[PDB]
Formats: C-alpha cells, sequence, structure tokens
C-alpha cells in the first residue's frame, strides 16, 4: 500500500522528470533555432 | 453588397446558401444554450424556503409546472432535475455547434444532397419543409401529451400532480363557459392538446403531400420572396407572443399561484402593461409579471418588424423616406 | 518496410517488419493472447494451492482469486470463501484458451499464407484481407470485434440478474439483484451527477449492484448497434472525414481526417491508457465492485499501479505512434 514517502518520492519523479525535460528542451530547442 | 452591420443580409444570397443554414443552426444551439446556463445560476440563486414567485426566476416555475419535484404543493425536494435539464440541453448545444460549424466553413458553401438544396421560389419545396416541420411540431405536442397521460403535471385544484372529452369546438366558439384563457381543467389542456397535435400532423403530411393550390397562390401576393417569407414568420412570431403573454397573465391552472403568483390586472397607460394584484416588496416583481411583459414587448416589436419586412417585401425602400422629405422641405 | 524514419530494419524493433504481412501479424496477436491467458490461469492455480480458509482473502496477497469472489465464485453468506475447486476450473478453462491461442498463433506464422493479399482469390481467406488504407476493410473488423465485446458485457449482465447473480455487498452475500434501468440516472454518473450529488469520480460513486448491472445492460446495448452500425456501412462519414486535427504534416488545423497504420495504433493505445486511468479511479473508490471483504479497504497501491500504466500507454504510447503516424502522413 502506498504510504506518504512513497507518494513524495513519486512526485520527485514527477518533478525531477520535468526538470529534466524542460533543460533539455531548452537546450536542444535553442541548437536546433539557430542552426 | 451590404454593410458589415448589416452583414447577415449577406446571407439573403443564394450563392451562398449553405452558410445561410449554419446561422440558424447556431441560433437555436445558442437558444438551447442559455437554457442551459439560465437554469444553472437560478439553481444557484433559488432559495428552498422562500416563494418561489419573488426571485428572478422564471424557467424553474415552468419547470415546477411539469411536475419536477413538486409533491403536496409549495413543496421543493430536488434540486437536481433542474440540473439535469440544464445540463441536457446545454450539451446538445454542443452538438448544434458542431453541425453548425461543419455547414459554416466545412460543409458546401451552395446546396446547389441536392433534395435539401431549394430556391425562394419553389413552391413545391417550400410545401414539403413546411409539412416536416409541422410534422415534427405536432409530434412536440402529442409527446407533451403523453406525459400528461403518463406523468402528470401539478394542479392547484387538487393540490398535487396527476395524470388524465372534446369540446374544443366550443372553447373556439368563446362561449361563456369557455374562453380558453380561464382553463382550469387539466382534461382541457390535455384534450386541446391531442387535437392541436393531430391537426399539425394532419397539416403535415397534407404539405409533405400536396403542392401549394392556385386559390391560395392568388392571395400570396408577394411573400414567395426571402423578405416575405421572413415578414410572415416573424408575424406569426407575434401573434403567438401575444397570445403567450395573455395567458401568462390570466390563466392560472397552467400557471400555478405557488411559483408564479397571483393573476395580472391588465392596465393601460399611454402603453399596455400588466400589475401585480401581490402586495410584494416595492421594487420586486412576480415571476409572471417579468413573463407577461417581456414577452408582450417582445412580441409588439416583432410585430413592428414583421411591417418593417413586409414592406421591404413589397414594393417599398426606406432609404427614399429622407428624399421626400427632402423635396417638400 | 512502409516506414523510413532512421531505423526500420533493427532486429530490436523487429515486429515493424510486419506491418503489411497480414497473416503473420494475427499469429503474433494470437500468440500474445496466448500469453495474457495463461498468467490468470496459471496464478489463479498457484493461488488455490497455498489458500488457507481461515484467513481472510486481503491478508493472503491474491492479486486473482478476490475478483472471482467478487462474483459468487465459491463463496457463501457473510463473504467467506467455502469451496475452492470453481477457482481451480476458471484457470484451467484460461488454460485451455491459452492453448488454442497458441495453436493458432503457431499455425498463421509458420503454416498459413504470410501476407493475406496473397490468398487464392475467394478461397475462405480473401475475405479477410484488410489493408492500411481503406477504411470499408477495417470497418468490418471494428464491428465484429464489438460484437464479441457487447456479447461480453450482456452475457455478465444476464447472469447477474437472472443466473446465480453476484455477490452484492449491502445484501451481504451472493443475490440476483433486479436491475436499475433508468438511463438519465446511469447515464448522469458520467458526469459525476450521482444521486447524491455530484462525485469528484464519475462512474465510480455507484453504492448498488443495480446502477452496475443497468449499465452493464445499457453498454452491451450501445456496443451491440455500433456493432451493426460498423459492420453494415463500412463507409466513410463526415464525422471520420472532415474533422480538425492539429499536426505539422500541414502547421495549424487541418480537416483532413488522416488515416494509417501507426495512427490506428496510436488511438488503440491511448484509448487502452484511458482505460487503465479509469480503472484506477475506480479500484480507488468504487468499492460496490471491489468489496473490501475481499480486496481490502486500503487500495491506493493497486490504483497507483493503475494509474502508471495508464499514464505510459495514453502518453507515452499514444503520443509516440501518434506522432510517427502523423509524419508518415507526408505520404
Ligand atoms: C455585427 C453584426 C452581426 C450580428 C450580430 C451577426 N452577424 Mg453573422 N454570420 C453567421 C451567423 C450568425 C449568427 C448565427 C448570428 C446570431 O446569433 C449572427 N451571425 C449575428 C454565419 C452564417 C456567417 C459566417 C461566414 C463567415 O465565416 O465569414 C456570418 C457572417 C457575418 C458577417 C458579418 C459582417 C456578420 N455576420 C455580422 C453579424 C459575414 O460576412 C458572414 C457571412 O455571412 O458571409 C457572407
Ligand atoms: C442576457 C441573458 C438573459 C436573457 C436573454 C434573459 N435574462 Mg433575465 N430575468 C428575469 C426575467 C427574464 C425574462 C422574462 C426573459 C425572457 O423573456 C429573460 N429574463 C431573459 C427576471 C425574472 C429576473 C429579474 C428581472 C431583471 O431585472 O432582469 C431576471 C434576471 C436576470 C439576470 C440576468 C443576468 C439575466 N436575467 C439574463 C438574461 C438577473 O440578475 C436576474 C435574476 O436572476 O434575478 C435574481
Ligand atoms: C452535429 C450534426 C449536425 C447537425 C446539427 C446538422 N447536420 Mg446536416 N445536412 C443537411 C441538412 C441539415 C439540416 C436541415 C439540419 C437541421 O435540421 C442539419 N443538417 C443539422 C443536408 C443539407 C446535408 C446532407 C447535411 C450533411 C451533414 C453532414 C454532417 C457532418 C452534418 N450534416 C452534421 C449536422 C454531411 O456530411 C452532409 C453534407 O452536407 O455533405 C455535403
Ligand atoms: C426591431 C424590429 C425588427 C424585428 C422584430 C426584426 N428585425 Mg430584422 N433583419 C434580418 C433578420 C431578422 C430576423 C431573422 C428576425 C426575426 O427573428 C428579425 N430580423 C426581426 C436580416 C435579414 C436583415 C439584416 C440583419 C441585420 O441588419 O442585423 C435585417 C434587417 C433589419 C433591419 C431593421 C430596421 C430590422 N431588421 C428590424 C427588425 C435592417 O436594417 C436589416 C435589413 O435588412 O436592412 C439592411
Ligand atoms: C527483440 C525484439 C522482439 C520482441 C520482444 C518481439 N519480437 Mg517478434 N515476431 C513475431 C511474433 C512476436 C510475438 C508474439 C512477440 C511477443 O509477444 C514478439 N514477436 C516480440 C512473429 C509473428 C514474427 C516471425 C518470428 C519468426 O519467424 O521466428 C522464427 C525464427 C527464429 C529465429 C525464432 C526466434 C528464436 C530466438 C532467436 C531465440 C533466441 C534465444 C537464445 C537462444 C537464448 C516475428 C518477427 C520478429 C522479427 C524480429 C527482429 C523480432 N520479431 C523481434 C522481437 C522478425 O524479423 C520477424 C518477422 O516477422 O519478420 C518478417
Ligand atoms: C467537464 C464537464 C464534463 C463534460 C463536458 C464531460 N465530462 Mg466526463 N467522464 C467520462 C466520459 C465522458 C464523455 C464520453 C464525455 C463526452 O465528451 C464527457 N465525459 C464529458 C468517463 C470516462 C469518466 C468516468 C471515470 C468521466 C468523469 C467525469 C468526471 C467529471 C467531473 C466529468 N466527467 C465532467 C464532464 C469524473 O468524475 C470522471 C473523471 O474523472 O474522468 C475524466
Ligand atoms: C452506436 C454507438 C456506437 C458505438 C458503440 C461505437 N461507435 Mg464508432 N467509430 C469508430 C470507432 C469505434 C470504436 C473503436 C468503437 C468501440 O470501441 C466504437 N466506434 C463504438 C471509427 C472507426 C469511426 C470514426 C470515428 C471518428 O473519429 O469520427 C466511428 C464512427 C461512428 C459513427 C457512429 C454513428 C458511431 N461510430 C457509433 C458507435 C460515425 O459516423 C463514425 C464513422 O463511421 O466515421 C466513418
Ligand atoms: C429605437 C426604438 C425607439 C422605440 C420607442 C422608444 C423606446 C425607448 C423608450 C422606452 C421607455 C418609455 C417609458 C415611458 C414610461 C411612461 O410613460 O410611464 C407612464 C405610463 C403611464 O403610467 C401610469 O399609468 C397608469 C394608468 O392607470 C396611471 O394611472 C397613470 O395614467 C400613469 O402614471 O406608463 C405606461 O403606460 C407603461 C408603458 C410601458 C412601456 C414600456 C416600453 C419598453 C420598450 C423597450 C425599452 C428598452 C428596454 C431595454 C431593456 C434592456
Ligand atoms: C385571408 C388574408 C390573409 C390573411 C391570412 C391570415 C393571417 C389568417 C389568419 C389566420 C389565423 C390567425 C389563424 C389562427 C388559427 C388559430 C387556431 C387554429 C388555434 C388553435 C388553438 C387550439 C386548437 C387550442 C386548443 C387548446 C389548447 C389549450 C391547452 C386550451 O387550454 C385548450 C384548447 C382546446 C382551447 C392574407 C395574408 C393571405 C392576405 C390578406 O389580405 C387576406
Ligand atoms: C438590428 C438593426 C437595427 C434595428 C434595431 C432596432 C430598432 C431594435 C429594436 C429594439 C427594441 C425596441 C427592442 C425591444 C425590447 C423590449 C424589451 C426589452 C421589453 C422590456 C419590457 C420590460 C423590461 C418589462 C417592463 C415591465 C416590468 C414590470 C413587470 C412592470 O410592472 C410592467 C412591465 C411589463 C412594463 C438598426 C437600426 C440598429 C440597424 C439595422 O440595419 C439593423
Ligand atoms: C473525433 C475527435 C477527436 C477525438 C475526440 C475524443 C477524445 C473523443 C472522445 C470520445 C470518447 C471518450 C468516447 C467515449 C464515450 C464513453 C461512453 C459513451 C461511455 C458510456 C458508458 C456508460 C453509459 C456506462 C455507464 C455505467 C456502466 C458501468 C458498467 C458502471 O456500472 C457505471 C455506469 C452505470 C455509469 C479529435 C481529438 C481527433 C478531434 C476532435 O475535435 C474530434
Amino acid at each position: 500500500t502506498i504510504t506518504p514517502s512513497l507518494q513524495g518520492f513519486f512526485y520527485s519523479i514527477l518533478f525531477g522528470a520535468i526538470v529534466l525535460g524542460l533543460l533539455g528542451g531548452g537546450f536542444i530547442f535553442f541548437s536546433q533555432k539557430d542552426k | 453588397e451590404y454593410p458589415w452591420y448589416s452583414g447577415n443580409s449577406r446571407l439573403e444570397d443564394p450563392a451562398v446558401q449553405g452558410k445561410w443554414l449554419a446561422a440558424h443552426i447556431a441560433q437555436i444551439a445558442l437558444i438551447v444554450f442559455w437554457v442551459g446556463l439560465n437554469t444553472f445560476s437560478e439553481n444557484q440563486a433559488f432559495d428552498t424556503s422562500l416563494p418561489m414567485f419573488d426571485q428572478g426566476l422564471v424557467l424553474i416555475p415552468h419547470l415546477a409546472a411539469l411536475g419536477f419535484g413538486v409533491g403536496s404543493g409549495g413543496v421543493v425536494t430536488n434540486t437536481f432535475v433542474f440540473t439535469q435539464i440544464g445540463a441536457i440541453h446545454m450539451v446538445s448545444s454542443f452538438v448544434l455547434f458542431g453541425g453548425a460549424y461543419f455547414h459554416a466553413k466545412i460543409g458546401p458553401s451552395v446546396l446547389a444532397t441536392d433534395q435539401f438544396a431549394f430556391s425562394w421560389d419553389d413552391p413545391k419545396k417550400l410545401g414539403y419543409i413546411l409539412g416536416h416541420h409541422l410534422v415534427l411540431i405536432g409530434t412536440g405536442a402529442l409527446l407533451f401529451v403523453l406525459w400528461i397521460k403518463f406523468h402528470g403535471i401539478y394542479d392547484p385544484t387538487i393540490g398535487e400532480v396527476r395524470t388524465v372529452g372534446d369540446v374544443v369546438l366550443k372553447y373556439g366558439w368563446f362561449t361563456p363557459g369557455y374562453n380558453c384563457f380561464f382553463v382550469d381543467n387539466l382534461e382541457d389542456l390535455a384534450s386541446g392538446h391531442l387535437f392541436i397535435g393531430l391537426v399539425d400532423i394532419a397539416g403535415g403530411i397534407f404539405h409533405i403531400n400536396v403542392a401549394p393550390l392556385p386559390w391560395s397562390k392568388v392571395v400570396n401576393k408577394y411573400t414567395y420572396s426571402p423578405d416575405g417569407l421572413l415578414g410572415t414568420a416573424i408575424g406569426g412570431l407575434a401573434l403567438m407572443g401575444f397570445i403567450s403573454a395573455y395567458f401568462c397573465a390570466v390563466n392560472t391552472l397552467v400557471y400555478p399561484v405557488e411559483f408564479f403568483g397571483p393573476a395580472l390586472e391588465v392596465k393601460f397607460g399611454i402603453a399596455p402593461y400588466f400589475k401585480d394584484t401581490a402586495d410584494l416588496a416595492d421594487g420586486f416583481y412576480t415571476s409572471r409579471a417579468w413573463l407577461a411583459n417581456i414577452t408582450y414587448y417582445l412580441a409588439f416589436y416583432m410585430l413592428q418588424g414583421h411591417l418593417y419586412h413586409t414592406l421591404k417585401a413589397m414594393g417599398f425602400k426606406f432609404e427614399d423616406i429622407p428624399a421626400v422629405i427632402a423635396r417638400d422641405t | 518496410t512502409s516506414v523510413l524514419s532512421n531505423f526500420e530494419n533493427e532486429w530490436w524493433a523487429g515486429n515493424v517488419r510486419m506491418t503489411d504481412l497480414s497473416g503473420m501479424l494475427l499469429g503474433a496477436h494470437l500468440c500474445h493472447a496466448a500469453l495474457m491467458s495463461v498468467v490468470p490461469g496459471a496464478f489463479i492455480v498457484q493461488e488455490v494451492a497455498r489458500y488457507q480458509p481461515g484467513v481472510s482473502l486481503p491478508d493472503q496477497g491474491m492479486i486473482f482469486m478476490p475478483h472471482l469472489a467478487a462474483l459468487g465464485v465459491g463463496v457463501g453468506a457473510g463473504g467467506e470463501i467455502v469451496d475452492t475447486y470453481p477457482f481451480f476450473v476458471i484457470g484451467v478453462l484460461h488454460f485451455f484458451i491459452a492453448a488454442v491461442c497458441c495453436a493458432a498463433g503457431l499455425f498463421h506464422t509458420f503454416r498459413g499464407e504470410t501476407d493475406l493479399n496473397d490468398a487464392p482469390d475467394d478461397s475462405y481467406a480473401a475475405a479477410f484481407r484488410y489493408e492500411w488504407d481503406d477504411f470499408e476493410s477495417l470497418s468490418t473488423i471494428v464491428g465484429h470485434h464489438l460484437v464479441f465485446i457487447s456479447v461480453a458485457c450482456l452475457i455478465f449482465a444476464v447472469n447477474a440478474t437472472y443466473g446465480t447473480g453476484m455477490y452484492d455487498i449491502n445484501t451481504d452475500t451472493v443475490h440476483q439483484i433486479s436491475p436499475n434501468l433508468n438511463p438519465i440516472t446511469l447515464i448522469g454518473y458520467l458526469f459525476g451527477f450521482t444521486p447524491d450529488g455530484w462525485s469528484g469520480a464519475g462512474m465510480a460513486a455507484v453504492n448498488n449492484m443495480e446502477d452496475v448491472i443497468g449499465g452493464h445492460f445499457l453498454i452491451g446495448v450501445i456496443d451491440l448497434l455500433g456493432a451493426a452500425f460498423h459492420i453494415l456501412y463500412r463507409k466513410p462519414t463526415p464525422l471520420f472525414t472532415k474533422h480538425p486535427v492539429f499536426s505539422p504534416a500541414n502547421g495549424g488545423w487541418s480537416n483532413v481526417g488522416m488515416l494509417n497504420s501507426e495512427l490506428i495504433l496510436s488511438w488503440s493505445v491511448a484509448s487502452v491508457g484511458f482505460m487503465g486511468i479509469s480503472s484506477s479511479l475506480f479500484i480507488r473508490y468504487c468499492d460496490v465492485a471491489y468489496p473490501p471483504v475481499f480486496h481490502g479497504v486500503d487500495r491506493t497501491g493497486a490504483a497507483t499501479l493503475q494509474l502508471i500504466l495508464g499514464l505510459v500507454w495514453m502518453l507515452g504510447g499514444g503520443l509516440w505512434h501518434g506522432l510517427r503516424g502523423e509524419r508518415l502522413y507526408a505520404a
């Protein structure tokens, strides 16, 4: 059964995915822009 | 060519016909959309304890008359039915918007299936269209009759909802046991509605089946035209609005005093209006007063618009009016 | 093979090689169904092997027995498992189904013709020719599969109503419950309009078996009608054709209504993910369909598992295949 700590870890995976996605998206998008 | 403020006159062109159709669909959606939206706000502002004819509830009393949350009278026990009806109407609105947009920019610019395609001067086309719409209208009337048979609507004399003889040929003569604007019998309402549904369906069958006849093509001097057809429709609408306003003002069986408030007194200053005959607080009017007066004056201006469109349909041009007043300075 | 992304012929992507090979694709689906049906029967037999009578199901960690006990299989009054043999029968019958599916998959992968476009010209098998472009062909497939799903749902409802019924949570035992057929009441749940007021979890706030059984009757009838619709017509309509779609195929909305193999796969995958999320809500809240006499009370873990799967299918798979299909609409 899910406990509060495990749910916190799941939210951590969400936030970490978001951070990495925004960083990588910014980098790749800007690299593609001024090709 | 037309200016932007008169932009809808552009739809008069048979060059762009289907888009014209789209507009009408949109209108109905808007209409049914409001039926949802209004109710929701009403359901928000409707206190159960207070009499239902004090706050701005117009649709809620109409539902209350059709059963829908009334018991021994003056009884409100579930506001969920009103929300259900409003949601049904508002959801139908989305479908009608979809159809409107399909014809507006996705469908053909001009209908010229072609069976739906018509022209402003094709009396057989309009005859069959008229028949079909009449059939649907009579079907709705018979549906109301079935609702009376099975569910049954609120009655004040019985004090409760109840379910259910054609002396209609005497009501039409307004014999002193009549003047339908004073009906007080559920059986009378049901029988008359059965009769009107039957007659509407018969007329629809007839109009689909038979083309317009020369004898009645004599009198219709100019209505075979866009402006003429619109004018006749508007005049019919105004007539209906006057009748509905009078019914709402006078009749109490259909419009119970519980949800609508007491009857109205017809008063006349420069123009007619309807007074409450109720000791409501100053600045407040029963829902019956609002319904009767707004309906009546909308019908009056519908009559004026009917005159305008009819005059334009015949040989008359209003832009000549200042020029005349120019010559006779 | 009907794709040229960069890596079409890579062994780790080799399933794409069956994009057009109808016979092999049919065999592959049949073998996969064999897997999907082996698991339940095998794990039910394994569960019944270690089942103990005194302890209750939630404390034994069984993940297939609760769903069977919810249907009155081997349970009596008070919601206690009495006899374990019918679970074993269910497991064995799933073994049979899996064996038949695997036999079919083996036939169509090796013995059967690889591409049904090479069938011998109306040999009982050209009737099964389909193409990922023509709509008419795939319409009858959707119709017949809807027939099967509808018959299953109707069978479930009919069993519940007439024969041996289900374990009704409120009545505390297995009963043939009298269905509720108020269509407005049932379809209200879809917007949360439960009788006790609007509820956050749609379709999941049912508090009586009658609602669910009536809903199943409604769904069965609807799916049967849709099956008739698709089998009997097979023709594109202005709903599919001429609908707005936003895609870089043409930057901005277009009314093309494109069709493609990856697109069909993507819509199916998104549908599955959505069902996963809906089931997540269901097992989280709806305890009429999941009596805590069997599944336990705390059920956050299973709901979270469903949530993760639904997100993976709806977002990941759906997006990936939709984007690939839209890009392939540059042919
Ligand atoms: C002849 C003519 C024309 C005019 C033509 C027109 C406009 C003629 C007018 C026609 C009208 C106004 C006809 C109206 C008919 C009304 C009917 C048929 C009413 C039916 C109502 C019923 C059946 C009510 C039924 C119940 C319903 C209700 C519930 C009651 O509780 C009970 C009960 C039974 C009374 C033109 C325009 C062609 C040319 C002119 O110059 C001359
Ligand atoms: C559209 C168009 C135009 C024409 C536009 C026109 C002429 C539009 C006409 C608009 C009108 C006159 C609309 C009339 C609306 C009527 C209303 C709003 C009725 C109101 C009644 C109320 C509010 C109730 C009043 C009570 C309230 C209370 C119960 C009292 O106890 C008694 C009683 C019943 C009087 C132009 C001229 C602008 C340009 C053209 O080319 C196109
Ligand atoms: C076609 C289109 C698109 C797609 C649009 C989408 C996403 C459309 C979505 C379509 C959906 C989600 C259709 C699904 C409808 C679901 C239905 C009809 C469910 C019915 C279920 C019922 C009636 C069951 C009810 C019960 C039955 C059940 C057994 C339980 O006892 C609970 C109880 C009693 C509520 C785009 C995105 C491509 C472009 C759009 O503009 C248009």
